[PDB]
Parts: C-alpha cells; structure tokens; sequence
C-alpha cells in the first residue's frame, strides 16, 4: 500500500459496496403466489435478480 | 514492498471487508 | 539446474539475478529476473504480454504473462529487469463477466468454472468432502467485482481456500498429510526465526447474520427466525475472556455459521505462529524443487522449541551473487489450513465416512 | 553360470575380495543367484506360455475362455488338446470343399470331397489313410499307455462345421 | 556381527567355521576393508597402468561415503622416499572416517622400507574405553 | 495428393510431440550421492498420499 | 526453440495445402462417370476418415 | 502359482546348504538364515511381478486397459452414448429473446441446454427442443416434469414444465460387455454359413434376445431359423420382426469392412416365429405366502429361459429342482408333470399358470 | 524411523481393507452358509 | 521347518539313519507372558457360575474330545 495503485487496487471493494448498496431497477415478471411478492428486477446493464422480495406496508396491498 | 507485491498477487485471506 | 524463461519464439538460459515466489496464502506466484546486455542490442522477446513459461532445471515453475520491464542507466551502472506472474493472476485485475448476475442452485466448482471460461484458466477441485461441495441456494454478483473477489468471497463462506497451481490453473487446494521432509537445528539450517504473537488470537468467535427467505423458503420461514441466527466457535489456546462477534457475508444458516466461525479461528491460529527458515538447496533431500503445501518434521529443539510438525505457506527461491542458491522457506500450523469438516490429529454413515476420510486415496462412494 | 558372474561383478571390486572361482564368495554367489535364475525361467517361459498351440500351466484358462472341451479335443493328449486350441482360435474360413479339405487336414487327417452319388447337396467325404493310433509324447502324463486309440474325431468335427444347407456322405478307404 | 575376512595367498576371503561363516564384531573387518578396497580415483590423478580406468563401487553413489582407499596408486612405485609418505597420507586419510566418529582416538601410521621391497606400514589406533576386544589374526601361505 | 500430404504432416508434428513426452519420461531428478532410507510411503516414485 | 517450431510450420503447411486444393478444384456440372467417379473418390476418403 | 515365501526360503536355504558343504543354515539367529531370509523376500517380490506378468495373456482375466487393447485388437467395437431431448413448453411473460445456450435444470441437478436462439413476441408460453447435456441414461426423465432455471433470462418464468418428456438417453457399453461379446465372437467361429452363423446373424438385429437354427430344415437345400425377442412382454415375434429379420440376414453392412455380407444364394432360408406350448404345473408348498408366490414362479421362469429349446424335451427334474432352489418353502412336491413333456422344432415349450 | 510409521500404519489398514472387499464373495440368504457367515460377522462384532 | 533331515543316533538294525519330514514339525511354545497371565486370571476372576441348564449340558457333553454333537 505504498504506490498509488496499489492504495487504489486496496480501497477500492469497499467504495464498490458503497456505491452498490442502493439501487434502482425495473420490474419484468411479478409472481403473488408467495406470502411475499417475488420480482424479477433488472439491474444497471445485463444483470437480472429472479426472485427479489417486495416490502408493503401493513394494510395496504397492490400488484404492479 | 512486502505487502506492496502481496496486493498485486492474490490474497485469498481478504484484508478488508 | 538452469532458469530457462520459455518466451515467444526461444529460448532464454543465462540470468543474472533470479527471484521466484510461491505460496498457498495466494491466487498467483510472481517471478522477477535481471538481465545483463550490452547497450543497444534489441530486447523484444521479453515485452509486456508476453508469454513465458519458467523452467526450473527440466521442471516448470511458472506460467503466464510478462507484467513489467526495467531499463536504468547512470554514470557508472546499468540494470534492466523484467517481472511476471502467473496465468491465475489474469482473474485478480480483471472484471468477472457473466449474462445472468445471479446462479440459482449450483455447487462453488461449477461457479467458478462458469466464471473462469472466457479467460482460459481451468479450475481444479481437490476437496472430496460431502459439505464441502454442497449448492449454493442461491449466489448473486455484485457488478463490477473481479472474479477473484468472487470466488474469494464464496470459498470463505464454503471454508475453502483458493491457489493457484504451478501449471496456471485455479486450485481449490487440500491440505497434506503424510510427513514428507525433516528440517533440524543441527543439519541443515542456516538461519531461523520462530514468532508467535497473541495479539489477534481470540477465545470465542461468534457470528451473526440472517437467514434465508427469497422465495420458496419464504413461504415455509417465521419472522423471528429470519433475523435470529447464530454460530460459535470456541479456541482453548487463549485463557482469558477474549470474544469475538462477527457480521455474516451473506445469508446464513446455524451450519454455514459454524462453518465460517471455524474458518476464522483456524485463519488466525495459522496467522499468530509463523516459522521461518533459509536452507542452502533449492532442491529437497529426494531431489524435487520446494514448493508450498508440504507437511514438514522440524526439530529445532537446541533452541528449546517443542513445535513437532509444520506445513509450508510460502518459498521463495534466490539467485542473488552475493546469496547464492538459497530458498526462504515459511512455515505455519497445519490445523490453519484445514476445511471446517475435518480435524487435526453417530453411525453406519459415520463410520464409512471417517474410513474414507482417514483413506482419502480410495474412492468416496458419492 | 551367468548369473554368478553377474553377482561378482556387482560386488565391490579391490584387494580385500577374491573372485576366483574357487573361493567362498564365488561358492555363495552360486547358491545366492540360483534364485533369481528360476524366477528369470519363470518369466521366459511366459513368453512361451503366450499362445494356446504352446502353452502349459495357460491351458485351462485357453480352454475355459474358447470354450474348447469338445469332439475336435481328444482323450488326454496335452498335444492334442494344445492343437484344438490352436485352430479353433485362429479358425474362419468358407464353406468352400477346398477350404473344407485344408481344415480337415490341419488337423493331421486326409479327407476329399467329392461330388454327390445320388443328389446335389449330398458331397462325399472320402477319408483316406485312416489311422486311430496316437504315439504318448514327453509333455503328457507318465501314467498315459504309450498308445491311445481315438475313433470319430472327425466324423462329428465335420458334422459341427458343416454348412448349414448342406449333408455330407463319409466312405472309409485305404 | 558379520563375516570376517580372512587372508590367505596375499588375497581375503569370508571363511567357515563349524555349521556357518566364521563371524566378526569387532574393528578388524572394518579397518581391513576401509583400507584394502580400491576407492574411486581423482579426475587429476595419474594411475599407475598405461589405461584410463578408475577403480571404486556402483554403490558409492548410493552408500553417503567412498567405500575404500587409494592405495592402489601405489601399485609400482620405485624405492624412494616420496611413495613411503604418499603412502602414509592415503592411509591416514582412508581411516580418518574412524577418528571423525568416536570409534578410535588417535591414529598414529608411520611408512618404513624393511628388507629390500618391503612398504612397511604401522597403524596404531587408540580405541575407547569401551570398545571391543578386536579380532587378531596374521596373513597365512598354503600350498 | 492434397489428404496424403495432410496425414504426413500431422504425423510429423505427433512424432515431434512424442519425442517430448519420451524424453519427459526418461529422465528422473535424483543425481545425487545419498544414502536409501526407510521410507514408508511411495515406495516406487510417485507422490506421497494426500 | 525447435520442439516449438514444428506446429507453426505445420499449420501454414495445412493452410497451403487447403488453398491449393481450393483454387485447382474445378466443378463438374454433368450427372455421368465424371461426376459419380468424383463421388466414389469424395466418400472413399470420408470412409478411411 | 508362484511358490510361497516360507516354500522360497527353504529353497534358499536348500541352496545355500548345496553350495556350502557341511552347513547348516537353518540355525537360528545365524548369517546364513538371514542371508537366506532377505533374498526370499526378493525372490518373492520378483515372482508377484511374474504373476502380475502372466494373468493377462487371456482377455477373460486381463485388467482393464489389457482388456480393452484385447478387444480393439481382436475388433470389438463400442456404441458410444447418446443424449436425451424434447420439448419444454417455457412460459414468459413479454416480448423477449431467449438466447443460445442457456440452460434449464431439473431438481436432481441434470442440466438441458437450448441450441439455437429463440425471439418471442407475445406474453404466452412457447415450446423449445432442448437437449441435455449430461450424455447419459439419466437424460430422459419422465411425462409431466418440472425444470427451473440456472440464470434468469430478462422476462421469462422460472420454472417450465414438459407436458411430454425429453427421450433418447443412452450409455457407452461397459468392459463387462465387450468381454462378452468378443468371448462369444472367439467361442463361435464366423464361417458365413454356418448354424452359428445364423444364430449370431439373428441375434445381431436390435431386439432380438434368442435365437435358434436348424439346419436341414426341410430338405438337404433349405433351413430354419427362429428367434424370441425376450425384453417385450410377448416373447414371441411378429410379422413385422419376421421379415426385418430375414432382411438383416439377406443383407447387411459389415462395420468393420464397410462390405455387405449375408446367406448364400442358394440356400432358401424362411426365417419363421415359433407357437407356444405352455405347460400348467400343480406344485403344493406348506407356507402358502406371496413372497414364495412371488420366489417360484421367478424360478420357474428361468428355469426355461435357460434349458428349454424349440423342438425339445424337458424332463420333470428341471421343475423339482428349479422349485427346489427356493429357501423359505418346506415341501414343493409337483404333481402335473409326471411325465417328459415332448414338441416339435415349430413348437415352443413355456411354462403356463402353475396352480397352487 | 518412528515419523514414517503412521503412513505405513494407514497404508497398511488401507491395504487390508482392499484385499477383504476383493475377495469377500456374496452367498444365498437361506443357506447355512449364510448362517455361518452371520455366526462369524457377529461374533467379531462382539469382539469390538 | 520343510524337508529338514534328522539321524539316527543309536543304531537300529535293519533302518536307515535317514529322517525327511514332508511336514515340518509344529508346536513350539515358550512361557506365557504377563499379558496373557493377566488376561487368564482376570477370566479366572470374572468368569460366572454355570449352574445346570440345557444349553450348559450341552457345553458340558460337547468339551469331551472326541463329542462333535449334543443334545438335551
């Protein structure tokens, strides 16, 4: 951790996780079957997630 | 450059996150 | 016992300086040689991106691609270098790559080889264990992560730990386990250097995290138990209090938890005590070369030192003029590099299992 | 003896030892290399044993693998049954009446076959120089009388091999 | 406790004695088999034949040690005093493997002429206190 | 002509491979003056097990 | 490096010789012995292959 | 047989008595018995290898690789694998394009790859030809089958159901069937005319399990064949098999060759079916269970697929001792078949309803 | 040597138990046979 | 052990002082070591009281040498 891009090549996972924390996504396929809504999202750019969890609040209920 | 080369090499005991 | 660097085209024999690393505590080994030539003539078979391949006498050491070159010239000295590492070291740097971001139920072996195809390194899986090769239920990739932090980051939570061969392909190595080499105080040791630090070593590790519940267990898991998990591991080398608590990576079961646990505990037992030794032969007593992943007999017990067997983590071959032929051979525990599963040394299935376990030669009957 | 020879020489040479064939190192390397020299027979005669038409301890196992015990495999005679070995392993031919008669003779018989006397299919084999006396030989046992006297061999060999449209006519002569 | 070797004719031999071998388990076989078996020649030596062959085992590349010693160079020497002391220097390095354990304590060998075309040779040892009692025997003539 | 002098060169380059591979095999790495020790496993070359 | 030279000769060897069949190869437009001759030849080296 | 270690020192020790007269190297803790002692064990070790050696000039006790040279030299030839494939009926839920090479797999881990790309335009299930790529007997699974999928793809359903199941999956033949192949191609010569000839000819065609020749069938210029396929639950030809069969033995390509080889041209052959003759034993047990139901009929059954041959006579014996052969039963005493039971070469003996 | 005797113990055990499962050879349920071989399996299980 | 020749030492009129033994002699056993004594005392010390019973009869009729079937 002395040259510039060692320090970069160190400090950087931990920006990447900052930076992929919060995202924003589209929804393509809503499946209700399941006591929770299952999405299936899709990411930045050629990345999908099958099965993601929908969050409502109590009460309140909606299928996109 | 002990830990300057065990960088550029891999490290399959991370040490960070 | 000639260095031949096999570059593109021909032949290369004669160095002046040689440096060759090895160890099991990383996904590559680098080699760094200096040349001698008379200014002016061309260097070209030694550029960056080439392809080398190090033999060692009529034995290869390493393979894969030059990194750097180093020309320097002053008033009363001239050195030029050249460096490399291995073809496992093209994953460290570069970005992992793969249509659908996320494998729904497949096994660490067939991840990485998923992930290591476009490159051209060829994964090598050497654990016969039953837990060890157990699916993921389901495995995500950040985007922009290097497919060495991937598969680093999967053979944590399996417990595996992840090298690289002396051919260039990915290991998911095993730990030896016959006594193989003897290295005395009296015979054949120029110098050594045992330390052993309890700074890091702790008493109880205990991790936390949450449990699964995208999809087909979320039907099946409560509320409660989505967040309450838990694992513990407990060293006995550390009187005193001395916790630990240790936030899951990903999702968690009270297995998987144990898993991890022991993985950390066995990681820092093979960190605290470190042997270092500097033997006069870059061959071994029955002629081989040195390498990593070797289970040695140390009897340094002039010095008052009661460490009976050791494993090899790291060697590291000189050809300096002032050193000579010498080999900085590193050793730690054994029972720091071992998969959660096994250890150092309740029924039918029990019984099988531990016979082909103390056999590993047999063949499991999976 | 060669191998004493060889021992020897594999022994230090100088001063102190003597290799005189007369002394006791020479008189113990004989009794210590006779070993070595029936275990290097052994493996010679496997080389031997190779093929069923010489092969000795390898007869039951050559025999068990070609199924041989049959009609064309004679009494006792290890001769004989090394010969059975020998051409059933080795035998495909034709329906031909040439290769008819050059099997028959291989086996040390001397058939013809002749045309028919009262059809088409019916050929005639006409078996000459019949002789139902087999002389013992050295390699079979020592209980064995010195001749053993086998009828029929051929008549069912024949039989066996014969095609399957075909029936054949066998006349004796002299 | 090996076989001993015995001389007779100016030649040793291993020799009988009742049912087996007649046995050693003292320095004597020791002594007289590190001195009479010819060890491998230097690359820079001159052999004393007009060939170019130099003697030794196959197994000193598999025994950790030159099995004998070099006194076979020796083989036609003429009457002067340079042979007597090389003489004195090939035995004491060919038993100096003894001395380097604790098998002897001192070796005293002197090199003599006795009666015209005699190398005399006297090796005295210094075995421990608790070494045993060597063998003793003397070179024998027959027929 | 054109498959003849196919086959003849792709025998070529295998007889140059198997050159490789017999003189890989031939050769054994132990040139040294040592003493045989009662060593269990291996007892003819190979790799130790595990 | 001479055990390293013989695929790379051998490969533009193979090269060649594709090229050459390639350009001398003429069609045969006709349904006779011409054509049903080249047809034995084409399948005779299919059936060694 | 190589000698035994105790038979190699004694003939050590024979030796080295010979050799040195008046010795007795018997004698305990002596240099002549550990002389003897060591050399035996080198005589010993060398003989195993002599052993190792021998054992494989046959194929029968050969070890494997020894095994397989055997058989590629004598011209056995394997079937190599095959792999299963079939429709899947995946459901999406826009318009989207499923690209080559992705893959669907089933719970036990079996993983189906698409070949070709595929572009949907419409929010509606659409079926697929995907093939497996596992190459072996376990490819083909059922009817009604589910199978999920590996990576999602940008708007297609998981899960995906095969209304009819994937078929085609096949395995390499094993070490234990070549060597039977090749033991009954040295056993049975070829001559290309012979009763064995035929046999092997009509067992040659896919199916086909039994088969016999006579020869001589009506006349000195004719023969017969018949054959029973053993697999289908009929056990007895068809039409159909009939004349396949009899154009397998008109004419087929040799693998080996690549010529054609078959009968001669003068011969008439008229390969036929044959027409069963059951017989219907009355065998009394004292335990009347279904396991010793279950235990003699699948005796019986073998019993005649074993010894029993068109136009041939099977004496009473066979049914006491295939009976016999049975463990749990006390008494088995048979009543039906008290006499030889006799048929013609047209007519094929079985064994009927046995009644209890 | 005394570290080169476990290896040889291992091997040894390893050896051992290869030679009994090749020349352990199966038998029919209802024969004495059978019962002999039960007899003698549980026998050395009591041992244990 | 096999084949070993054994003489006579008196002579015996009318025999040949020649001895081959096809089969090499058996038997052959020293003292018995403290092991083995411990194991028997201990058996000694353990070992219950066998009173009679129908399975012990046949223990008892079967020890006899020669008995190689019992009944009761």
């Amino acid at each position: 951790r002395v040259n510039d891009s060692a320090l970069n090549r160190l400090l950087t996972p931990l920006m990447r996780r900052v930076r992929l924390m919060l995202a924003r996504a589209v929804v393509n396929v809503i499946n209700d079957g399941r006591k929770v809504q299952n999405l299936q999202v899709g990411l930045l750019d050629d990345e999908e997630s099958d099965e993601v969890e929908r969050l409502q609040n109590y009460g309140h209920f909606s299928v996109p | 450059d002990g830990m300057g080369l065990n960088i550029y090499a891999g490290d399959n005991y991370i040490t960070g996150w | 016992n000639t260095v031949t660097l096999r570059a593109d085209g021909r032949l290369f024999t004669g160095w002046t300086s040689v440096s060759v690393t090895r160890s099991i505590e990383s996904v590559a080994g680098y080699f760094e040689l200096g040349v001698n030539v008379p200014p002016g003539t061309d260097l070209s078979g030694l550029a960056p991106g080439k392809k080398f391949t190090l033999e060692i006498g009529g034995q290869i050491v390493c393979t894969g691609y030059i990194d750097s070159r180093r020309r320097q010239m002053t008033a009363d000295s001239m050195k030029i270098t050249v460096a490399g590492r291995d073809k496992t070291a093209d994953l460290i740097d570069c970005a992992a790559v793969y249509s659908g971001g996320q494998w729904k139920n497949r096994t660490l072996e067939q991840i990485a080889r998923d992930l290591c195809a476009p490159y051209g390194v060829t994964v090598r899986w050497e654990l016969s264990d039953k837990e060890s090769s157990a699916a993921f239920p389901g495995f995500t990739l950040d985007h922009s992560e290097t497919v060495y932090e991937a598969l680093v980051r999967a053979s944590r939570a399996r417990g595996v730990l992840m090298t690289s061969n002396a051919a260039g392909e990915l290991v998911f190595s095993r730990a030896a386990s016959t006594a193989t080499d003897e290295l005395v105080l009296g015979e054949n040791l120029l110098t050594l250097d045992f330390e052993e630090d309890f700074r890091d070593r702790f008493s109880e590790y205990t991790v936390k995290g949450y449990a699964r519940a995208n999809g087909a267990e979320g039907d099946d898991i409560d509320a409660k138990s989505i967040v309450s998990r838990k694992g513990t591991a407990t060293d006995s080398d550390v009187t005193r209090y001395r916790p630990m608590i240790i936030i899951a990576d990903s999702k968690i079961t009270a297995k998987d938890a144990q898993a991890r646990a022991l993985r950390e505990q066995r990681r820092r037992l093979a960190k605290s005590i470190t042997f270092e030794a500097e033997i006069d032969g870059w061959t071994r007593k029955d002629g081989q070369l040195w390498m990593p992943n070797l289970l040695v007999t140390i009897d340094a017990s002039k010095y008052a030192i009661k460490t009976t067997e050791l494993l090899v983590s790291k060697v590291t071959l000189i050809l300096n003029d002032q050193d000579g032929l010498k080999t900085r051979v590193s050793l730690a525990p054994r029972e720091g590099f071992l998969v959660p599963v096994e250890s150092d040394r309740g029924g039918i299935d029990a019984l099988v299992e531990d016979y082909y376990r103390r056999h590993p030669e047999k063949t499991p009957p999976w | 003896t060669p191998w004493q020879t060889a021992f020897l020489q594999l022994l230090p040479s100088g001063l102190a030892w003597n290799k005189s064939p007369d002394s006791k190192l020479s008189a113990l390397a004989q009794a210590i290399s006779d070993v070595i020299a029936t275990a290097a027979d052994d493996a010679r005669q496997m080389l031997r044993e190779r093929f069923p038409s010489t092969s000795r301890w390898y007869l039951g196992e050559w025999e068990s693998f070609l199924g041989l015990p049959d009609c064309t495999s004679e009494n006792g005679t290890l001769s004989e049954r090394q010969r059975a070995a020998a051409n059933k392993m080795r035998m495909t031919g034709n329906l031909s009446r040439r290769f008819y008669e050059w099997l028959a003779a291989q086996y040390g018989f001397t058939v013809r076959l002749t045309d028919s006397t009262e059809g088409q299919w019916v050929t005639q084999v006409n078996i000459y120089g019949i002789k139902n006396y087999r002389n013992a030989t050295v390699l079979d046992n020592v209980l064995t009388p010195l001749r053993v006297y086998e009828s029929g061999a051929l008549e069912c060999l024949l039989e066996k091999y014969k095609p399957a449209h075909q029936i054949y006519k066998f006349v004796y002569h002299d | 406790t090996d076989l001993a070797i015995i001389w007779t004719n100016g030649r040793g031999d291993i020799a009988q004695d009742g049912i087996d071998m007649l046995t050693d388990d003292s320095l004597t076989t020791d002594v007289t088999i590190s001195l009479f078996t010819d060890r491998r020649a230097l690359d820079s030596d001159t052999l004393p034949d007009g060939s170019d062959d130099r003697r030794g085992w196959w197994g000193d590349s598999y025994r950790d040690r030159p099995i004998g010693s070099r006194l076979w160079l020796l083989s036609r020497e003429k009457a002067t005093p340079d042979t007597l002391e090389r003489a004195r220097g090939y035995a004491e390095e060919a038993l100096e493997w003894l001395k380097t354990a604790g098998r002897v304590s001192a070796i005293n060998v002197r090199a003599e002429q006795l009666h015209q075309g005699w190398l005399y040779l006297y090796i005295a040892l210094t075995l421990p206190d608790g070494s045993v009692i060597p063998y003793e025997f003397k070179a024998a003539f027959n027929g | 002509y054109v498959m003849l002098a196919a086959a003849q060169t792709y025998r070529a380059e295998a007889a140059s491979q198997a050159l490789t591979a017999a003189l890989d095999f031939s050769r054994r790495m132990d040139n040294a003056a040592r003493a045989p020790v009662l060593d269990a496993p291996s007892t003819t070359t190979g790799t130790a097990s595990g | 490096d001479t055990s390293a030279a013989v695929p790379a000769q051998a490969v533009a060897v193979t090269g060649s010789l594709g090229d050459t069949l390639s350009s001398v190869w003429q069609t045969v437009k006709d349904g006779t012995a011409a054509a049903t001759a080249v047809m034995e030849a084409v399948t005779g080296v299919i059936d060694d292959i | 047989s190589p000698p035994t270690l105790s038979s190699l020192i004694a003939r050590t020790e024979q030796n080295i008595e010979q050799r040195l007269p008046g010795s007795w190297p018997q004698a305990r803790e002596k240099t002549l018995s550990a002389i003897a002692y060591a050399q035996a064990g080198l005589a010993a070790g060398c003989h195993e290898h002599i052993s190792w050696v021998g054992r494989q000039i046959i194929p029968s006790t050969a070890d494997e690789d020894e095994l397989l040279e055997h058989c590629r030299f004598w011209g056995v030839r394997r079937k190599q694998a095959t792999a299963a494939s079939g429709p899947l009926t995946v459901t999406t839920s826009a318009a989207t394009t499923i690209p080559a090479g992705t893959r669907w797999q089933r719970a036990d881990g079996v993983v189906y790859s698409l070949a070709d790309t595929i572009v949907i335009d419409r929010a509606g299930t659409t079926e697929i030809t995907v093939t497996a790529l596992a190459a072996g007997e376990a490819g083909n699974t059922g009817e009604n089958t589910l199978l999920t999928l590996i990576t999602p793809v940008a708007c297609v359903v998981s899960d995906a159901i095969t209304v009819k199941g994937f078929s085609g999956g096949a395995d390499i033949e094993s070490a234990a069937e070549l060597l039977s192949r090749l033991e009954y191609r040295v056993q049975y010569p070829p001559f290309g005319g012979n009763q064995f000839d035929y046999v092997r000819w009509a067992r040659e065609v896919s199916g086909v399990t039994r088969a016999w020749c006579f020869p001589t069938w009506k006349g000195g210029g004719t023969v017969g064949v018949t054959f029973v396929m053993d697999n289908r639950s009929n056990i007895f030809p068809q039409p159909a098999d009939v004349e396949r069969v009899a154009d397998y033995i008109a004419g087929h390509t040799d693998p080996i060759t690549g010529l054609i080889v078959g009968q001669p041209d003068g011969v008439n052959v008229t390969v036929f079916a044959p027409k069963a003759k059951p017989v219907n034993p009355r065998i009394y047990i004292s335990p009347k269970t279904a396991e010793l139901k279950q235990a003699i009929t699948n005796a019986i059954n073998t019993m005649f697929f074993n010894e029993v041959m068109p136009g041939g006579a099977l004496a009473p014996s066979r049914i006491i001792r295939a009976v016999a052969g049975v463990t749990g039963l006390d008494d088995f005493e048979v009543r039906f078949p008290t006499e030889i039971q006799r048929s013609e070469n047209t007519e094929l003996l079985t064994a009927g309803t046995i009644e209890w």
